[PDB]
């Protein structure tokens, strides 16, 4: 909701690495396909990356100002966690940019 | 048969013999004859560039025995002793030069050496 | 104008080679070597002919 | 004789070649004895009226008309005037 | 006293350098203003 | 031998067939650590002949390198180079070779230096090692070469021709009828 | 390193090496080269054989 | 239509033999050329009345009755440019306010070539985008049709401005050939249809010119006097076209001779004339 | 006389550049024997194909080569693919 | 009828019934001389090699042209067919001229090669042997008509795989001439294959005429980089220069052919290339310095300059790990933006790998049967392309275009050349609506420079939303035919890492040239602002730059390239590079250190490791990875704008032997240019095909 709207401001980039065929990564690819369209539409212009491979380990990156990394793994996290997830990092802009 | 000095037989009329079949170069058994060949400005198979090492050149006279149009060839000339090891490294216009200073028995000694067979 | 017999035909290059087994190897032991014979299944008149037609 | 078309002005591209309408109404019924998926099969009568109506002589241009006519390639227009005698 | 024309000329072989400007020329922006040296003529920018 | 029976454990040592991961011990490997576990996750645990993506292990300096015969005292270098091997079968230009190509796997380190020494303009490398490019019956056996060696691997699968049903039959096809297709 | 040198070239490419192998006798090895490549070949030079030329030379390189 | 006399008549006879270009185009090659032609000045949104600007040289001979085929065919005027300087481009420009202009990149605009005094007039090319129409000065100019061999910035190419239309998915439909259109303006006078029809008739009868008569016009081909001698005549009855754009008159001579009996439209300063048959 | 790199100049000499005064051939394969071979002149040949090994005798010269003089142009002549000479039909 | 069993030399062997003699043999590793029989060519008779003699047969049969029949028992190794085939190569020898030493073919030639192992020993036929004159066909083939042994060879391959028709047999008896009919050039985009198709040294290389022999030729094994696809190739080369190229057999990429470019250009490099750091004075003077001082200089600049006016455009040239450093050394100076032109900029995200690359691969154009082409030329853009996309329209395959009319071998309907099609289609009042979607597989092809065009994102908006309507990307069928024609390794790379292309710098007071040279404008440039040009050759961005930094060329660098149908490929570092030039990340990774910001970069394995932090795709080499979510990022959207300006379409192409700057710096592509521009340049469609 708002924390959606506050990641063009927030953060400089959102990559979202998982696995096609892993339980692990299983929430996470249902996360970035139900809600893809809604992030796309509130923030157009904020790189959102997206990738799989055969055996990735689920993380996503929220790279800040200054080219912050702030990869945060996802592995076996519901939906919910990855909502979470996606506050806390779209939330840590401040203290990690100060 | 004396494998003298390497060098650079041509035809009478003194058109470069070589015909940049490379068949030298696979067939010094130490490789100690090098060369870099492009298309002649009138299209001729001439090599740039014709050098043979005498420093690891044996004299043995394999590019002559397997010399395609009589182009490499072993000249009588024996006193070769060169002062200078940089010298010693003869290239294309050094080997022509001798050459066409050893032709007339180099010619004789190629006629009576066909005649052998024939 | 013999052109059909410049490579030769015949050339001196047979080769033979000879295998035998170990001499001590006994014709159980061999059996259950080549796997005729099993290692328990020993002694036994049955199985020992079974397992020599077997090899054979 | 020479398989290639021997550098002969006579015989050269500008040479003004053009069937007859009565080589072009000629065309009808040979067309005819092929089917319309293979026209290239009248190749032999359209070489022969070729023949016939340009003295002897089969112009590289009549060729090319032939070619157009027939919508086949000019290479196999060529080789098929040369393969026979 | 000509090694050096050899030299060039073996380096040329595969490792020609590139003719950068030499002195003061023209400049379309930041782009230095030279014409290229090419021996060949390009014959579909004139003709007609 | 190109193929060993995969049927039997004969054919190669499962070790030899493993791969190792690749563990952060540098400055810049702990930095990245995360992607040192996703080099580790997703790239194949085995090596085979069979395989189909190329894949790269990093050159092991321990006791497996033990048998490295190119670490002297003037020449410090070449145990640590990482190698390329690929099949290296015939050439374009003729089809039936004098000497037919594809039957050894090649692995090859690439070129270190080459320049012209300007006394005759003769070609010469800097680094006398890799001038040929070595040959091994099979992949497991080049394996095992590697890591005795101590070199690293960048084994590429080659890509073969497709078998094709071929026949002069296919030179008189019969087209179809001409309404029909129309 | 003869050995290598010979292994590293083709099978004509490494003919001298032998003479260097036997300064004193250069025909011997020669000879020698020539039957082992003939063997490998699986055949023998019937015109050296005819010829007797390697049984004179082999006694010249003795003598 | 009036141009489909000799299409419907055999449709394999040859039409025009371009000896500038050496390239030979049957009645069914000029009338295909023309239909992709016009179709993509229709899907160009090129409607009745566009005028289109011709600053060709002579050369794109076999270019110039295609163009004129293509006008013809969809019914918009076409006016001939004779530019020679900038301030003449111009004013010729201004004055025709033409929809489309098409020009010979390489050909010479005196001590400039054409592409270069053009874009000395409009400065607007250079900036247009890739994909988007070009924001001009002028009122009605909208499309730019280079002869050369690159792509001009704000100019497109008259091969990808053509589309050949197919017999089955094809969608926009050709306008009728209306006799009253249009479709020359050489030298401030207003040429229809039935004004060229009936100037080709004319010195047809005033020529002694047969039906089979080939006629060789070399040099100019943007008299209308050529036009009507040219690929008017071969869509009216059949005669051989022989365009010799830039062709000496040595090797126009030579081509004669390849013929029998021509009607050799001499190229001159002076819109193109005609000649006595043979030699 | 023709500029060098030209299109008629390239269809002409096989796609290379001909030089006329044999000098730059002369430094860049280091011997004059261009110019030396270019001192001969043009010979005419009665048959249609010649067989040109260089000299005299078998292994006098080099390998023997058939050089087909009829061509589709008259009087095309053609140069040895193993020496230097060239040949050319004697009438067309 | 389904496992067959013949005898190979008395050896029982199980084959199928419908593979030749020849098939069986190969398969069974028995080498069979041959001539004429290509497996990727027609099937002839031509040759007698083949001919091999059977068990309780009359006469030799040709293995090649003759299948297996159960039971049936080849002696391959019988003195019959050893006479058989000493018989054929003496026939065949009759009239081979002596010019071995003077052709192109020794040390490759099959010619010797069949004469050494399967021939006779000697020569028996003392007479006079036939000549034919040569032909003369161009820089690219070389015509040696006297060899030439009429192997159908040229005219089999030109009629079936280039499909151009110009090659056939003309004449007969012992005076059959095997060229062309007329003097012309052979300009078909795959001359490159003419030479390695003949059997005997009847078509050589001509740039690589009398160049060596291939026993002093050193073959590694790379790919390509010159065309979007990155066919694999074997570079030959000798000491520190590189001799040739030649093709690699990827059925994947392109099966067995490449195009003149990837054959010819690799000359580029051997000249106007840059060896070292310039610096380039206000009045233009241009004085080497030491590359320590040029870095220093740069990260003072660097540093002075404010995060907000610092741009780059990135090079065709560029790979994953150039791609990957330059974005690092942007990020890390607080930098979001990695592009300074804003005119030709591609407008797709590289949100989404299925939207950023072509769903359908290579193989998909044989897998798919409608193919709709808009603003792609495949016979300039790729000749192997161009060749695969006939060979399927041969068979069951109806291509469309929506473009300028182009002059591809096979027939391709045109419905359009302006965006009035494409809004008719898009609304679905069109007639190729219909045979859409009655196409079992459809595909919809668009070039990258017509989907930068200014419209880029409204015609991507219009094509994805038909693509969803029409059923281009069907889950039903599981079938994703939308395909993007990319035209830049760099801009399919930087797609591929996240950079995004519409983040366009108005104003830049630093502009970085990664080794870009084309489509670029001195106007789009401040005059402001310090420039510096990561190159090899120095063509536009030499001129552009205050500073020039000498880099390694693709075979100078061991680089990763993904193809656009989604391959990775490593290319190796063939030779060195030429002069002082480092490399690209050895450059970035220098330049981080010295700006006081450093990348944690040493070695190739910690920039791959970093890489794979980044995307994990890119360590998989030659390999495709499936996308699980090509319908989602392909999914249409309501809302989005998809306004078409009405300007015709075209292909950014004009002379396909220039089109880079190592392609303008080729000699060999010069003399292309030349000579073939002026024979191929045509205004008028071609409707006899
Ligand atoms: S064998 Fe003779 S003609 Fe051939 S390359 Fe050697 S020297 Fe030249
Ligand atoms: S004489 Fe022998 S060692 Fe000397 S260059 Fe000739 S082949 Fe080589
Ligand atoms: S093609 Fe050339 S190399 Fe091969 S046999 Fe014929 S002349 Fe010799
Ligand atoms: S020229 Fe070469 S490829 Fe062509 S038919 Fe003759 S042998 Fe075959
Ligand atoms: S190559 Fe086998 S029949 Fe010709
Ligand atoms: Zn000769």
């Amino acid at each position: 909701s708002s924390w959606q709207k506050l990641i063009g401001t927030n953060l400089r980039e959102l990559r979202f690495v998982f696995c096609q065929n892993s339980q692990r990564s299983l929430g996470l690819r249902n996360y970035i396909a139900k809600n893809y369209w809604n992030l796309k539409n509130q923030n157009p212009n904020f790189p959102l990356i997206v990738r799989e491979c055969e055996e990735a380990d689920p993380y996503i990156i929220a790279r800040y100002q200054y080219g912050v990394e702030k990869k945060a793994f996802a592995a076996n996290n519901n939906e919910a966690e990855i909502e979470n997830i996606i506050k806390t990092l779209v939330e840590q802009s401040n203290k990690v940019n100060n | 048969l004396f494998r003298g000095e390497h060098a650079l037989r041509r035809y009478p009329t003194g058109e470069e013999r070589c015909i940049a079949c490379k068949l030298c170069q696979s067939a010094c058994p130490a490789r100690a004859i090098t060369i870099e060949t492009e298309p002649r400005p009138d299209g001729s198979r001439r090599t740039v560039r014709y050098d043979i090492d005498m420093t690891k050149c044996i004299y043995c006279g394999f590019c002559q025995e397997a010399c395609p149009v009589d182009a490499i060839v072993e000249g009588p000339n024996y006193e070769q002793t060169a002062y200078l090891h940089e010298d010693l490294f003869y290239d294309k216009y050094k080997l022509l030069e001798n050459g066409d200073k050893w032709e007339p028995q180099i010619a004789r000694n190629i006629e009576y050496l066909i005649n052998q067979p024939l | 104008h013999n052109i059909r017999y410049h490579h030769e035909i015949h050339t001196s290059d047979q080769t033979y080679h000879s295998s035998y087994d170990p001499v001590g190897e006994t014709t159980t032991e061999r059996l259950v070597r080549y796997g005729y014979l099993n290692k328990d299944q020993v002694n036994n008149a049955e199985a020992v002919a079974a397992a020599a037609k077997e090899f054979q | 004789r020479l398989a290639a078309h021997r550098k002969n002005d006579d015989n050269s591209d500008s040479v003004p070649f053009e069937f007859t309408p009565e080589n072009y109404k000629e065309i009808e019924k040979i067309l005819a004895k092929y089917p319309l998926k293979q026209k290239r099969s009248a190749v032999m009568p359209l070489l022969y009226l070729v023949q016939e109506q340009n003295n002897n002589w089969v112009p590289l241009s009549a060729m090319k008309k032939i070619a157009k006519l027939l919508e086949m390639p000019e290479i196999d227009v060529y080789e098929v005037a040369t393969f026979y005698t | 006293l000509n090694r050096m024309r050899f030299i060039t000329a073996q380096r040329d072989r595969s490792r020609a350098p590139w003719q950068s400007p030499k002195g003061e020329g023209v400049f379309q922006g930041k782009k230095l203003i030279v014409a290229s040296n090419s021996p060949f003529i390009d014959d579909m920018s004139i003709r007609d | 031998m190109l193929l060993p029976k995969n049927a039997i454990q004969s054919a190669r040592y499962f070790e030899i067939q493993k791969i190792p991961a690749k563990i952060a011990k540098t400055a810049n490997e702990k930095i990245l650590s995360v992607g040192v576990a996703q080099k580790n996750n997703i790239q194949p645990k085995t090596v085979t002949a069979q395989g189909q993506i190329g894949f790269v292990q990093h050159p092991q300096l321990d006791s497996s390198c033990q048998y490295t015969q190119f670490y002297t005292p003037q020449r410090r270098d070449i145990r640590g180079r990482v190698a390329r091997i690929y099949i290296q079968d015939t050439n374009h230009m003729h089809d039936t070779p004098q000497i037919p190509e594809g039957y050894k796997w090649t692995l090859e380190f690439e070129r270190q230096a080459q320049y012209k020494t300007p006394w005759m303009g003769w070609s010469f490398n800097g680094d006398t090692f890799s001038k040929r490019n070595h040959y091994f019956c099979t992949l497991e056996d080049a394996i095992s070469y590697c890591k005795q060696m101590g070199f690293g691997y960048e084994v590429s699968f080659p890509r073969s021709r497709y078998h094709t049903r071929k026949s002069y039959a296919d030179n008189m096809l019969w087209p179809g009828h001409d309404n029909a297709v129309d | 390193g003869s050995e290598k040198l010979i292994e590293d070239r083709p099978y004509l490419q490494g003919m001298p090496y032998f003479d260097r192998f036997d300064y004193v006798s250069m025909m011997v090895q020669e000879h020698a080269y020539c039957l082992g490549i003939e063997s490998l070949l699986g055949t023998t030079n019937y015109s050296a054989t005819f010829t007797q030329i390697r049984t004179m030379y082999d006694e010249l390189t003795r003598i | 239509s009036p141009l489909a006399a000799q299409l419907a008549i055999n449709g394999n006879r040859n039409a025009v033999r371009y000896e500038n270009q050496n390239r030979t185009w049957t009645f069914n090659e000029l009338d295909a050329h023309t239909n992709a032609f016009a179709y993509g000045l229709t899907e160009l949104g090129w409607k009745a009345g566009d005028k289109l600007l011709l600053w060709v040289e002579k050369n794109h001979t076999s270019e110039i009755t295609t163009a004129q085929v293509g006008a013809a065919k969809a019914g918009v005027t076409l006016v001939p440019i004779y530019a020679h300087s900038a301030e003449e481009l111009e004013k010729a420009l201004n004055d025709t306010k033409a929809k489309g202009l098409l020009l010979s990149p390489n050909s010479k605009a005196g001590n400039s070539k054409y592409i270069e005094v053009v874009n000395k007039v409009i400065p607007e090319l250079y900036n247009t985008g890739r994909g988007s129409t070009l924001k001009t000065k002028f009122a009605n100019l909208q499309h730019i049709i280079h002869t050369g061999f690159y792509t001009f910035p704000g100019t497109y190419k008259f091969r990808q401005i053509m589309v050949y239309a197919s017999k089955n998915f094809n969608t926009l439909t050709l306008p009728n050939v209306e006799l009253n259109a249009p479709l020359f303006i050489s030298g401030n006078q207003t040429y229809t249809l039935k004004d060229l029809i009936s100037k080709t008739e004319e010195n047809r009868k005033t020529s002694k010119l047969n039906d089979n008569t080939p006629v060789f016009v070399t040099g100019d081909s943007r008299s209308p006097l050529s036009f009507s001698l040219g690929i008017l005549n071969s869509l009216l009855h059949g005669n051989y076209s022989v365009y010799t754009g830039a062709q000496d008159l040595n090797e126009v001579g030579q081509t004669i001779r390849f013929y029998d009996n021509a009607l050799l439209l001499v190229d001159g300063d002076i819109v193109k004339a005609t000649q006595s048959l043979k030699h | 006389n023709l500029n060098p790199y030209s299109y008629e100049a390239l269809k002409e000499n096989h796609w290379l550049v001909s030089d006329s005064s044999k000098k730059n051939s002369e430094w860049t394969h280091k011997s004059n024997a261009e110019q030396l071979i270019a001192k001969v002149p043009i010979i005419y040949v009665d048959s249609n194909i010649v067989r040109c090994i260089g000299g005299t005798e078998i292994n006098a010269g080099h390998p023997q080569v058939y050089i087909q003089l009829d061509t589709r142009k008259h009087g095309t002549p053609q140069t040895c693919k193993y020496c230097g000479l060239r040949y050319a039909k004697k009438m067309d | 009828n389904k496992q067959i069993e013949i005898f190979i030399d008395g050896k029982p062997a199980k084959v199928d019934d419908s593979y030749t003699i020849f098939q069986a043999c190969y398969e069974n590793g028995v080498i069979v001389p041959r001539f004429c029989y290509h497996e990727r060519l027609s099937v002839a008779g031509n040759c007698r090699m083949c001919l091999v003699e059977v068990e309780n047969v009359p006469k030799p049969v040709a293995a090649c042209a003759s299948q297996v029949v159960p039971g049936m028992k080849i002696k391959t190794k019988s003195e019959k067919t050893r006479i058989h085939r000493g018989n054929v190569m003496e026939f065949l020898l009759a009239n081979h001229p002596l010019d071995c030493p003077i052709c192109d073919q020794g040390g490759e030639c099959d010619l010797q090669d069949i004469s050494s192992v399967y021939g006779y020993g000697i020569s028996r036929y003392n007479e006079y042997k036939r000549a034919v004159e040569d032909k003369n066909y161009g820089p690219l083939v070389a015509t040696s008509m006297n060899r030439c042994i009429h192997c159908t060879r040229c005219v089999r391959f030109a009629t079936q795989i280039a499909g151009v028709e110009d090659l056939g047999k003309t004449g007969r008896g012992k005076a059959a001439e095997i060229g062309t009919y007329v003097e012309k050039t052979f300009n078909t985009e795959l001359s490159g294959n003419v030479v390695d198709v003949c059997p005997v040294g009847a078509l050589t290389n001509a740039p690589y005429a009398f160049t060596s022999r291939p026993w002093e030729l050193k073959s590694f094994y790379t790919s390509d980089v010159f065309d979007t696809l990155g066919s694999a190739i074997q570079v030959d080369t000798r000491g520190p220069e590189i001799m040739r190229v030649l093709p690699r057999i990827h059925e994947e990429i392109n099966e067995e052919w490449i195009s003149d470019k990837t054959r010819h250009a690799f000359d580029g490099l051997k000249r106007q290339r840059i060896n070292s750091p310039m610096k380039r004075s206000k009045d233009g003077n241009y004085e080497d310095i030491f590359w320590e001082e040029a870095i220093q200089t740069i990260s003072k600049k660097c540093l002075n300059t404010p995060s907000d006016q610092i741009g780059a455009i990135i090079g065709e040239f560029a790979d994953i790990e150039s791609i990957t450093a330059l974005k690092d050394f942007l990020n890390r100076l607080d930098v979001d933006n990695f592009e300074v032109r804003q005119h030709g900029n591609l407008k797709v995200s590289p949100d989404f790998r299925a939207n950023y690359l072509m769903n359908s691969k290579i193989t998909g154009v044989e897998d798919a049967d409608v193919l709709l082409l808009v603003g792609c030329n495949p016979r300039y853009e790729a000749p192997v392309l161009n060749a695969r996309i006939l060979k399927s329209t041969r068979k069951n395959l109806k291509v469309f275009n929506i473009g300028t009319n182009q002059d591809l071998n096979y027939k391709n309907v045109h419905l359009g050349n302006s965006t009035k099609v494409l809004k008719e289609i898009a609304d679905g009042t069109h007639p190729f609506a219909e045979r859409l979607k009655k196409a079992k597989l459809p595909m919809i092809m668009v070039g990258a420079s017509a989907l930068e065009r200014e419209d880029g994102a409204e015609l991507y908006n219009t094509l994805k939303v038909i693509s969803n309507k029409t059923g281009v990307i069907s889950e039903e069928k599981s079938w994703n035919g939308f395909n993007i024609l990319h035209k830049e390794m760099g801009r399919i790379n930087a797609l591929e890492l996240g950079i995004n292309p519409t983040s366009v710098n108005k104003n830049a007071k630093l502009v970085f040239i990664l080794g870009a040279d084309n489509n670029l404008r001195p106007e789009d440039i401040p005059a402001d602002a310090f420039v510096v040009y990561f190159g090899t050759h120095g063509d536009e961005g030499a001129y552009y730059a205050d500073i020039i930094l000498p880099t390694a060329a693709y075979t100078e660098k061991n680089a990763t390239w993904v193809n656009t149908e989604g391959r990775v490929q490593q290319g190796r570092l063939v030779v060195m590079p030429p002069g002082d030039a480092r490399e690209d990340w050895q450059i970035i990774r220098a330049l981080s250190e010295e700006a006081g910001v450093p990348l944690p970069y040493d070695s190739l394995e910690e920039l791959r490791y970093r890489v794979a932090e980044l995307a994990p795709h890119l360590l998989k080499y030659d390999y495709i990875e499936p996308t699980i979510f090509g319908k989602v990022a392909l999914s249409a959207q309501q809302g989005v704008k998809t306004t078409l300006s009405p300007t015709p379409i075209t292909d950014y192409i004009d002379n396909f032997y220039m089109t880079d700057a190592i392609s303008r710096a080729s000699v060999t592509m010069a003399k292309c240019s030349t000579a073939f521009n002026h024979e191929k340049f045509s205004n008028f469609k071609n409707l006899a095909k």
